[PDB]
């Protein structure tokens, strides 16, 4: 269907940022939206067909180009941190049939890119009133004093992704709220039956993906470059 | 022409009905796609009408359609925590090769606690700051913001296995969890 | 949001019973309510009401604005009735039990829609009249409400104390029970 | 103590 | 029969005593807020469809915009300043603890404010959330498991605002 790249891209005020779209439902109509947690779609630039741009809501700032009918791209001349939001490319056969969404990218324009961080992941295993009260044994995970916004939190049991008894915080929180472009801090439950903590062959590990630094991109300063790496944290199941 | 897509934020206990109401101002509009968007996921169509139709019920979702009054709403009744996202409005005309979308409506399904239980937990350091746990609260109850710097709470959380969760830390030394949870 | 919240104003009403009530809250607590037949402003804390005055006829203004406005909204919306729910309610003491000892004996309801109840305390299965004061209809962030009452009992050999509680939307009453020593 | 007012709904 | 309801909440947010006054009414009826005054809006905003013909009359009587702004000072503030500034928050009611067994449970009782500093030096224990009695008064219960002759426990620590000197109760 459609598909946007890249998935993830941080980058510095001043950039040159090329969102691209390949759509493959043979439809002319191709859109660019944005949707920043103040809430909504924001239409940029849209195409009814190839060799066509035309300039949505929220022009200024962005430029579109559809060379084919499958690819419509959206570039970012001169990049802002305005533009840091998560942007959906869709697709639609008309006007008025449904519209096809890409699966978003998000992008993070920061105005010094030395002021980027890994975060600092730990898993926290249950406590003991819990345990013996509920009979149930509650993990919890935090990823601490990273940025930018850029992070992806899984949880893994035995070399598989979890989903039953996860809940993440819907959006990371400021370390610092009044200071500004603060570090950010997530943290995530995964609870299990208490037999289920208690068994010493069971593997807990609380894996957060950042992104950062990019592969042409360096660093040169003086702790370690933070390029876009994983930092997971384990735990065993527990018999005591 | 615009949207309007009022219920911003909409708040429901599963199993009760829930419904979204939007108006255009275009009165040639003919096409009124309804999207859904779940949390980390992109907006998906759920559903839709168009003006030469007044009510359509499909897939457990009901549009209506008042063309003289130029409102049309979505309603989903008998809510389950699957219905929980970002939903969305739109009208089209056939002058405008783009559709108008409304600001959309954070839908929130809670969970119904048949035995709740709530309590506060310290987990183990697990060797550099000291996390607690408030758990098994019920819907109703509220975290409230931890106003004290250097102490961090996170907002609620529902998981299920269903129970509601917040964590609070902090790193300061001066740090009880009896009462970290300032509710 | 903030460091205090104050509710100023809360007004209810319903339409069948022709029943409401006008309260003023602080921070989570019951500052007052305006009795409307007697038509007095009964205070939660006595001390209270000796430095601060509050008419009840302001109570009673914006208790005859929401009947009217019940009338109104009730053709607006096209006369959606009000949906029962289901309440929750806990048995707890005020102060840590000791046998023999004076305590008073809590029945926390939540999630009361309409404000319409019964809380009745019953001691071994035996109605119980005296000793037993109920708070007005508090108000929740959801506009359920919450109401409690209190019984002062002496705590021994086993009394076997339950709070039932009738409700629309309770087919069956809800009977929670309670007992120490 | 002061008091906030209620307002009368639209009427039609 | 059938039932019908009708809420006003009139709503008074005060963060950092009086220096920012947050105002917001709600009109509810039957669950459902239908319009809404926020006094970071400035007017009458419309909540659900129920609400729009209400929030576009309001807005269109000067006077009721005039009156309904002038509520952040005439109730909000007015309020705060005086009848809340001589009762509620001058209230300072002194914890009631003692700790008791069946596991050793520590039951604080009959304070204000909410604010409250419970310990034991010791983790493993679980805490109740503040419980709020309806009569000015919370009561908090910390309760740990415990096993014999472990030992005299140091106290019960107990921090409190009304309390200059923490209680410090021993086992
Ligand atoms: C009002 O409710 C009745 C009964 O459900 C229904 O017949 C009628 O169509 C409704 N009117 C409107 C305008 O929805
Ligand atoms: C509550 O008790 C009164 C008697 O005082 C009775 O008339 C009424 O029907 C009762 N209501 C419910 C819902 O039980």
């Amino acid at each position: 269907a459609v598909t946007q790249s890249p998935r993830n891209k941080v980058a510095v005020t001043g950039g040159k940022v090329t969102l691209s779209c390949n759509q493959t439902n043979n439809h002319n109509n191709m859109y660019w939206y944005r949707q920043d947690t103040g809430h909504g779609l924001r239409l940029i630039h849209y195409s009814y067909g190839a060799g066509s741009t035309e300039k949505g809501d929220i022009p200024d700032g962005y430029k579109a180009s559809r060379p084919s009918q499958e690819n419509f791209s959206l570039i970012l001349e001169l990049a802002t941190p305005s533009q840091t939001s998560v942007y959906f490319c869709a697709s639609g056969g008309q006007s008025n049939e449904r519209l096809f969404f890409g699966h978003g990218t998000k992008l993070s324009v920061l105005e010094d890119l030395n002021k980027v961080f890994p975060p600092e992941v730990a898993v926290f295993e249950p406590s003991e009133a819990e345990i013996s009260h509920t009979q149930k044994a509650t993990l919890v995970c935090l990823a601490t004093g990273f940025f930018p916004d850029h992070v992806e939190l899984s949880w893994w049991v035995n070399g598989k992704e979890v989903h039953s008894g996860v809940c993440t915080d819907p959006q990371p929180l400021k370390e610092q709220p009044a200071l500004n472009d603060s570090r950010y801090a997530l943290s995530s439950r995964l609870r299990v039956s208490a037999t289920f903590w208690q068994n010493p062959r069971n593997h807990f590990r609380c894996q957060v993906q950042f992104y950062g630094l990019s592969e042409n991109d360096e660093w040169t300063q003086d702790r370690a470059k933070p390029v876009t790496q994983i930092v997971s944290a384990e735990a065993w199941g527990r018999a005591d | 022409e615009q949207v309007e897509q009022l219920p911003s934020i909409l708040r429901v206990q599963e199993g009760s009905s829930a419904s979204i109401n939007c108006t255009y101002e275009n009165s040639a509009s003919n096409y009124f796609p309804w999207y859904k968007q779940e949390p980390g996921e992109n907006p998906k169509l759920i559903i839709d009408i168009r003006s030469n139709m007044e009510r359509k019920q499909t897939q457990g979702l009901i549009v209506l359609l008042d063309k003289k009054a130029k409102r049309f709403s979505l309603h989903i009744t008998d809510t389950q925590p699957g219905d929980s996202a970002m939903y969305f409005c739109a009208a089209s005309d056939d002058n405008n090769n783009r559709i108008f979308f409304g600001d959309g409506t954070q839908l929130v399904v809670k969970p119904n606690i048949q035995n709740p239980d709530p309590a506060v937990y310290q987990l183990r350091d697990s060797k550099d700051k000291s996390v607690c746990l408030f758990t098994d609260f019920d819907s109703q109850t509220n975290v409230s913001q931890s106003k004290d710097s250097d102490v961090y709470i996170t907002d609620k959380c529902v998981l299920d296995m269903k129970s509601n969760s917040a964590v609070a830390w902090s790193n300061k030394s001066d740090f009880a969890c009896a009462n970290a949870f300032n509710n | 949001e903030a460091d205090h919240v104050g509710f100023y104003g809360t007004t209810v009403y319903q339409s069948p019973g022709d029943i409401g009530q006008y309260t003023h809250e602080f921070d989570g607590d019951e500052l007052f309510y305006v009795d409307l037949d007697k038509k007095k402003t009964v205070w939660r804390l006595p001390e209270f009401g000796q430095l601060i005055l509050f008419e009840p006829q302001g109570g009673l203004q914006n208790i005859a604005a929401e009947k009217h406005n019940l009338g109104i909204l009730t053709k607006r919306s096209n006369f959606t009735p009000a949906t029962n729910e289901a309440p929750q309610a806990t048995v707890f003491p005020k102060s840590p039990v000791l046998l023999g000892q004076p305590n008073t004996l809590i029945c926390f309801v939540d999630n009361i829609f309409p404000p319409v109840i019964n809380i009745t305390w019953l001691r071994n299965s035996k109605s119980v009249t005296d000793g037993v004061y109920e708070t007005s209809f508090l108000v929740n962030r959801d506009h359920s409400f919450h109401k409690l009452s209190y019984l002062t009992f002496i705590p021994s050999d086993d009394d076997i104390y339950d709070c039932k509680v009738e409700h629309w939307g309770l087919e069956e009453p809800v009977l929670k029970h309670w007992t120490s020593g | 103590e002061g008091r906030v007012r209620v307002n009368s709904a639209y009427q039609s | 029969e059938r039932h019908f309801v009708v809420q006003f909440k009139g709503e008074c947010y005060y963060t950092n005593g009086t220096q920012r006054i947050r105002l917001v009414t709600r009109y509810i009826y039957n669950r459902e807020e239908y319009v809404r005054y926020d006094s970071d809006v400035g007017e009458y905003r419309a909540v659900t469809e129920l609400g729009r013909p209400d929030a576009e009359y309001w807005n269109s009587q000067p006077e009721i915009l005039e009156r309904t702004r002038a509520e952040v000072d005439t109730a909000c503030r007015h309020n705060y300043e005086g009848p809340e500034t001589s009762t509620s928050l001058r209230r300072l009611e002194q914890p009631n603890v003692a700790i008791s067994l069946s596991t050793l449970v520590c039951s604080v009782t009959d304070f204000y404010p909410a604010k409250i500093k419970v310990r034991w030096e010791t983790v493993g224990v679980s805490s109740t959330q503040l419980i709020r009695n309806g009569d000015w008064t919370f009561q908090v219960l910390v309760m740990l498991e415990m096993t014999p002759h472990q030992g005299e426990v140091y106290t019960c620590h107990v921090e409190h605002p009304s309390l200059k000197s923490p209680i410090t109760v021993e086992w």
